[PDB]
Formats: C-alpha cells, structure tokens, sequence
C-alpha cells in the first residue's frame, strides 16, 4: 500500500505514522531521517593564492646608457636608473665611474604554493538535495539513502520511497561561494581576471590550475640604493597572506539555521529546514486484517507514569485482553502523544506499559492497540534542568 | 521542411515532402527560419 | 573613460556608441556580439540504453523436476516448466519418460551500444553567461570573449571591456533534457530506477556506465517450446528504441527565441534576446584633443538618393572645410540614421559622401563629423523586395 507522508526536516525524530488500509491491522511506519546534504551548482571562478616577484639579476649597464625593454610579462616592471655608480664584492662593479647604470627589471610570478595555497571563488549556482532515510518497515530497522530530488526514487526492502523534494532551500550557499583548502566563505569575488589592486584576490585566476593570472601589486620599482646592485622594488602585501590572513569564521563556524556545512564536496548535512515529501508505497503482504489479527478487547490504560520531560515521559499500564497473540499496532491516536513503542505483543488478557511522552502536563492523550482505541489521561510534573541536548516530544 | 518564427512565437510547423509543393509561408516580423532539407535554414526578414 | 552601452541582445546588427570625451573630439565605436553561448547547468541521472533479455540455456532436468532461485538480476525471470517433453536435433534430448522440466532463467542485460549511446537526463542547472563579440574601436577591428556575468574582463588593445550579465532569461534548457547522441530534446525524465513499462528511458542508468539498471521491462515467461529447446518468454519492446523510434524534434529545429541549442557540452549558441550592457574603460590615447582635432566646419549634407530598404541607403555628399587634415569622426547625431562609416578622413575644403540610412523614409537626421553637428533631410524611397536576409537599420 501506498502511504505517502512529510517527516519534518530536522533529522533524529521518530516519524511514526499509523498508515491503516482497509483489511489490514494498523501500521506504524516509523521513519527516521539519517542525513540530508545539497550539493551546491559551483564553479570555479576565481583562481587565487599569493603570487611572488620575479626580480632577475640587475642588468648593469656600464659605460653606457640603458635600454629600455617592455618584456610583456604579468607586472611587466621595468626601469633604467641611470647613474649608478654600484660598488662591487669584489670592490667596483663597474669599471668606469660615470656611464654605468642599472636597467632593473622584475616581473611577477605566480605562487609555487599554488599547487598547494588555492582559493576557489564557486560561482554558486542552484542546489542538489540527497538524502538519507530509515524506517522500521515490518519491524525492521532498515536505511535508504536516495537521490532527494524527487525523481531519483529509491526502491528499499520491497517499499518504495519517493523522498523529497524539500521544502525550504535556505541552504549556507550564496552566490559567490570562496572555498580556501577548509574553508566554506560566502564571499563577493573580484573580477576572474579584473581582479582589484590589494584585495582579498588580487593575485586572480580564471582556475586555480591555470597559466595566466591578472594582479596589480603595486610595482613600484625606486631608484637603487648607494653603491649595491640591489632592486628597491616596491609591491604590495600579499592577498593570499591578506585573505588567507583575514580569513575569518567560515560556514563551518557561522552555519546559521542549524546547519552542518562540510565542503569538498559541497554538502550541507543536517539542514534543518523544510517539509521532506517521502512516499512508502509498501507491500500489501504486512496488511493483515481483523481476521488475521488479535483481537485486544477491555484495554484500559493507567498511566502511572507521566512526566512533563524530554524524553517519553509518560508511563501507561494498558492492561488488554487480546483475543488472538501475536503482534499489535500500538499507534499513536493523539496528537501530542509520542509513543516510543509502535507494535507489542498481544499474547492474552495482559498488560503493556507503553513509554511515550507528551508535552501538556494535564494529557487524556489517545493509543490504538491496533483495532481497539483509547484517550487515556496522566498528570505530568515538569522537568529539572533547563538544558537539554536534544529535541522534544 | 520546418518553418518556425524567428522569435518568442515559435510556431515550429514542419512537414515531411513527397511531391512538389509551393508552400507560402506569411514571412513574420521576427523573422521566418525555415530548414528544408541537410541546407542550414533559410530566415526570413520581411523586408519594406 | 568607461562608456556604459547597452547593446541589442541579437547578433550582427553593428552597433555603433558614441563615445563622448570632453577634453577631446567624439569617439565613436562600434560594437557587435559575434555570438553568445548559453551553457546550462547539467545533472545527468537517467542513462538511456538498450535493455537485452539475456536468458540461459535451457535447464532441462531429463525426468526430474528441480526448484528454480531467484537469481538477482534485473528482471529475473525464474519459471520451472513442468513435464517437458524435450527433443534435441539427435532424437530426445531426455532418455527419461515424462518428468523433464525446463529452467528458464533471464534478467536484463545493457546493451553494447548502450555502452556508446547513452540519453542523458540532465537535471537542468542555471545557464553559463558566455559570448564573443567584435567591435571596430580605436581604429581597430579587435574582438574579445568574455564570460558573461560580468566580472570575466578583457583588457585587450589596452581597453577594459567589461560586459555582461544578460538581460533575457529565455533558456533554451527545460527542467529535464536528454541528451540523444547529438540532440537535445526537452523531456520529463522518468524515475530514476522507479521507471514504468514501455516509458521513453525503460532502461534507467543511474550511472553512464553504471552497474544499477532501473528497468521493468514486463519480461513474462511464456510457455515452453514444443518439444524443443525454445524459451518461450514474452517481453516489452526497447523503451529506449521506442525513444530511438519516437526521436522528437530537438531544439535544434525546435528553438523558441530564435536560439542555437547545440549541444556537446549542451549550449545556447546565439540566443538572440534581451540586451547586453557592456562598459568601455577606454584609456587616454583614445580621448585625442580637440584642439588637436581638424577643424572642420561650413557642412552641408546634400542627400543624393533616398532609398528606405535593408541598408543603409542615404548617400549625403557632406561638403566640409576642415582647418588641418585628420579622421574627423563622422558618428550619427541623429536617432534613425545608420551611417555605413565611422570616421572619415576630413583633408581639407572637401565633400565626404556619406553611406547613412535608416527605415524611416521621411529621414531628417543629425550627423557629427568629429564635432560637425548638421541636419540631413530626405524622403527615402519604398523597398523593392517583400523579403530580405536579416533585419536591417
């Protein structure tokens, strides 16, 4: 049969749901959602790390004016300091005293930690949820994780389940994603290669892989120091050391919603969020009728125990007196109710003490055994300590 | 032999030929683009 | 400067922009978007194949009745033909009276060519903003291609053009598309692995060469064959060959927009539509002074022939007096007028004829040679023919 449901998307509550056909017993198809991830649309965009200096040996041009030459490199830095009159080592490095000068040139390289240091602006696109999904189908505690976008549905221990598709899509996603080797940064990129001077990317590339890479590192090349063949090159500091340095708190700190973002691949497991539409089309053969099934007559529930706490509070004594033994639907009939147990043994004229808890301290709350009905009610006292880990009934 | 608009109406009529046919597209304001046979298409704009 | 224009989202219809720089003569440029690619977002989950019936040999058990297992596969079919009566090419294939039963055993099998042919069920992603484009600009033909979204820059010839995002949306992806050897047909893919009897995809491939095989290929086991080793076993035909027999026309012909879907990766190759606003960081030796500009003046526009058609069909014998010699540009000042050139080479006392026209036939327009402003007057004369290649001004 064919029970289609919504569990709420937020994983480890019980999903019991008493799915009762005609000509068959009640069943308590408890679900369980084991995780829920979404693959975010990226792509790499932005290809960042810190880019160095390529400064070669000073062309010293003694006795001799120096030429000018534009070596069409990335930060193409050239300049001819005539005048210099650099001492040596060896004593002078030029041999005459007045026509020597120095051509210093310097382009700029990419970062040989490239292939390690890579930053990665993700042109965030559209989501792909997939999910995960338990249920206790014919007692059996049985998973299934299936492609969540609905069309992927996932046939599992003869049962059909159509999971998905979510009901929200508040994902940790943004539009420009940036992902540094850990880090998950909603963070506005430059340009893929019209990258800005000193920002978080100068140092931009189409791919981190690439061969090119646009920068503007401020290559200010003075004039050289007295008597030392030495390139006072200016530049500016480095925006892997910037937006590495600056990194910050990233998804994996500042998940809002409750989500647990993890990158590599981009995957939000555990967004709690949403309506998960999952349909169990099951097999008639757990459909068992009032012919088949035990017939529990003069059930009567004293609930002895009943504690307004986050765990199944609530104590009922359901003394039954079952025509037929076997297994029995114990399904929720109220709405606050949250029985732990879904089947019992009805065996005879005995007693199950359900262990389900509510939220009302004052509860007439109602449980099915399975063709018999019953409100009873209980008297919860509140619980002790505020905090608690997990979630409620 | 397809013939379609040009533009946002799409209107992809297409037809298979057997014998000689002297089809009289009405040429739209976003263009006629019509393939008739392995030819790459003619479009049509209709012109003054 | 950066001169902001929003060009026709439509190919071939040169643009010109007028580039106004004070502290220099007007600059014109011409721009035109060669074409304009439309790479959308692909998530293949359904593989289509050719799903093949790989049935054994027949078990026949000579006098003795045995007890079929299901065997894994997909569609297993499993049948125990009671009391065979089995003879081979060489007399009775069983010595045995009476008890001979036949195992058929089968399950589905992807076919050879379903490892080449595979329809792609792409789950439809958004699409990739990416288009190369020309322009006559600085007194250069030089064209740049750039990623759409507008941060993919190309500083080229020393100009920072920056263009990008679109204005249109028209996406030539559906939700679903198949990818079918070269087409691209916009189709609901079915379930994936939950797929029914006789659907275009009975054969779902999970993976492309996947080891799971969505398929319910309503494979019966008929009766036996007479006497003969014969495996009586009816099936459903190639769902994936009912979809090799239903090809359906692709966008290929079945382009709404006027767009080129072609696929191989799967892109939207000259979507004419919407518009494209691309900004012109121009540098300084595009801004050429005034003062150093020809001084042309004492125009009149002598419109020689009118003729209101596809091209540009005014001629106007502009009799100019230019102080010094130089490319004076000769941009349109006017709305309707396209002017063939863009900028002429005022000498001296000289009448520059001019190509301009636009489709108003009653044309009073106004034209700046390089700061000429003057009016021009005609009345244009009808088409010839109902229909031409293209649009025209």
């Amino acid at each position: 049969y064919e029970h289609v449901t919504v569990i709420p998307n937020t994983v480890g509550v019980p999903y019991k749901t008493l799915v009762n056909r005609p000509g068959y017993s009640p069943m308590v198809l408890e679900m369980e959602l084991l995780s829920v991830t979404l693959e975010p649309t990226l792509s790499l965009d932005y290809i960042t790390c810190e880019y160095k200096t390529v400064i070669p040996s000073p062309y010293v041009k003694c006795c001799g004016t120096a030429e000018c030459k534009d070596k069409s490199l990335p930060d193409y830095s050239c300049k001819v300091f005539t005048g210099v009159y650099p001492f040596m080592w060896g004593g002078a490095y030029c041999f005459c005293d007045t026509e020597n000068t120095q051509l210093s040139e310097a382009h700029v390289e990419k970062s040989e930690s490239c292939k390690t240091e890579f930053a990665s602006a993700y042109r965030a696109h559209t989501a792909s949820a997939s999910a995960k999904l338990r249920v206790l189908y014919q007692g059996n505690n049985v998973t299934v994780s299936a492609y969540a976008n609905g069309d992927h549905a996932v046939t599992v221990k003869d049962a059909k389940f159509i999971v998905g598709p979510m009901s929200s899509a508040w994902t940790p996603f943004d539009n420009k994603i940036v992902v540094y080797k850990g880090d998950v940064y909603n963070m506005d990129y430059p340009p893929f290669g019209a990258g800005r001077p000193g920002q978080f990317g100068d140092i931009q590339s189409r791919t981190p892989e690439s061969e090119d890479v646009y920068a503007n590192t401020q290559l200010v090349l003075q004039r050289p120091s007295a008597g030392t063949v030495h390139v006072p090159y200016s530049q500016a500091p480095s925006g892997f050391k910037y937006w590495l340095k600056e990194r910050g708190a990233s998804l994996q700190h500042t998940a809002p919603f409750g989500c647990q973002i993890a990158t590599n691949p981009v995957r939000a497991m555990n967004c709690a969020v949403g309506n998960m539409p999952i349909s169990i089309d099951i097999p008639d053969a757990a459909f068992t009728r009032v012919v088949d099934a035990p017939s529990l007559t003069d059930m009567s529930c004293e609930v002895p125990a009943c504690t307004h706490s986050s765990d199944f509070g609530g104590v009922a004594i359901i003394k039954y007196a079952a025509s037929k033994k076997g297994k029995c639907a114990v399904h929720s009939m109220t709405n606050a109710v949250t029985i732990r147990e879904a089947e019992i043994e009805v065996e005879g004229n005995s007693q199950l003490q359900i262990s389900f808890s509510t939220a009302l301290a004052s509860a007439e709350f109602r449980v099915q055994v399975c063709s018999t009905q019953v409100h009873c009610a209980a008297e919860c006292h509140p619980p002790k300590d505020h905090i608690v880990n997990y979630p409620a009934s | 032999l397809s013939y379609r608009n040009m533009g946002e109406e799409p209107n992809y009529q297409e037809e298979w030929v057997t014998h000689k046919k002297e089809v009289i597209r009405t040429v739209p304001t976003e263009g006629l683009e019509v393939t008739w046979g392995n030819n790459e298409p003619y479009k049509y704009w209709p012109q003054l």
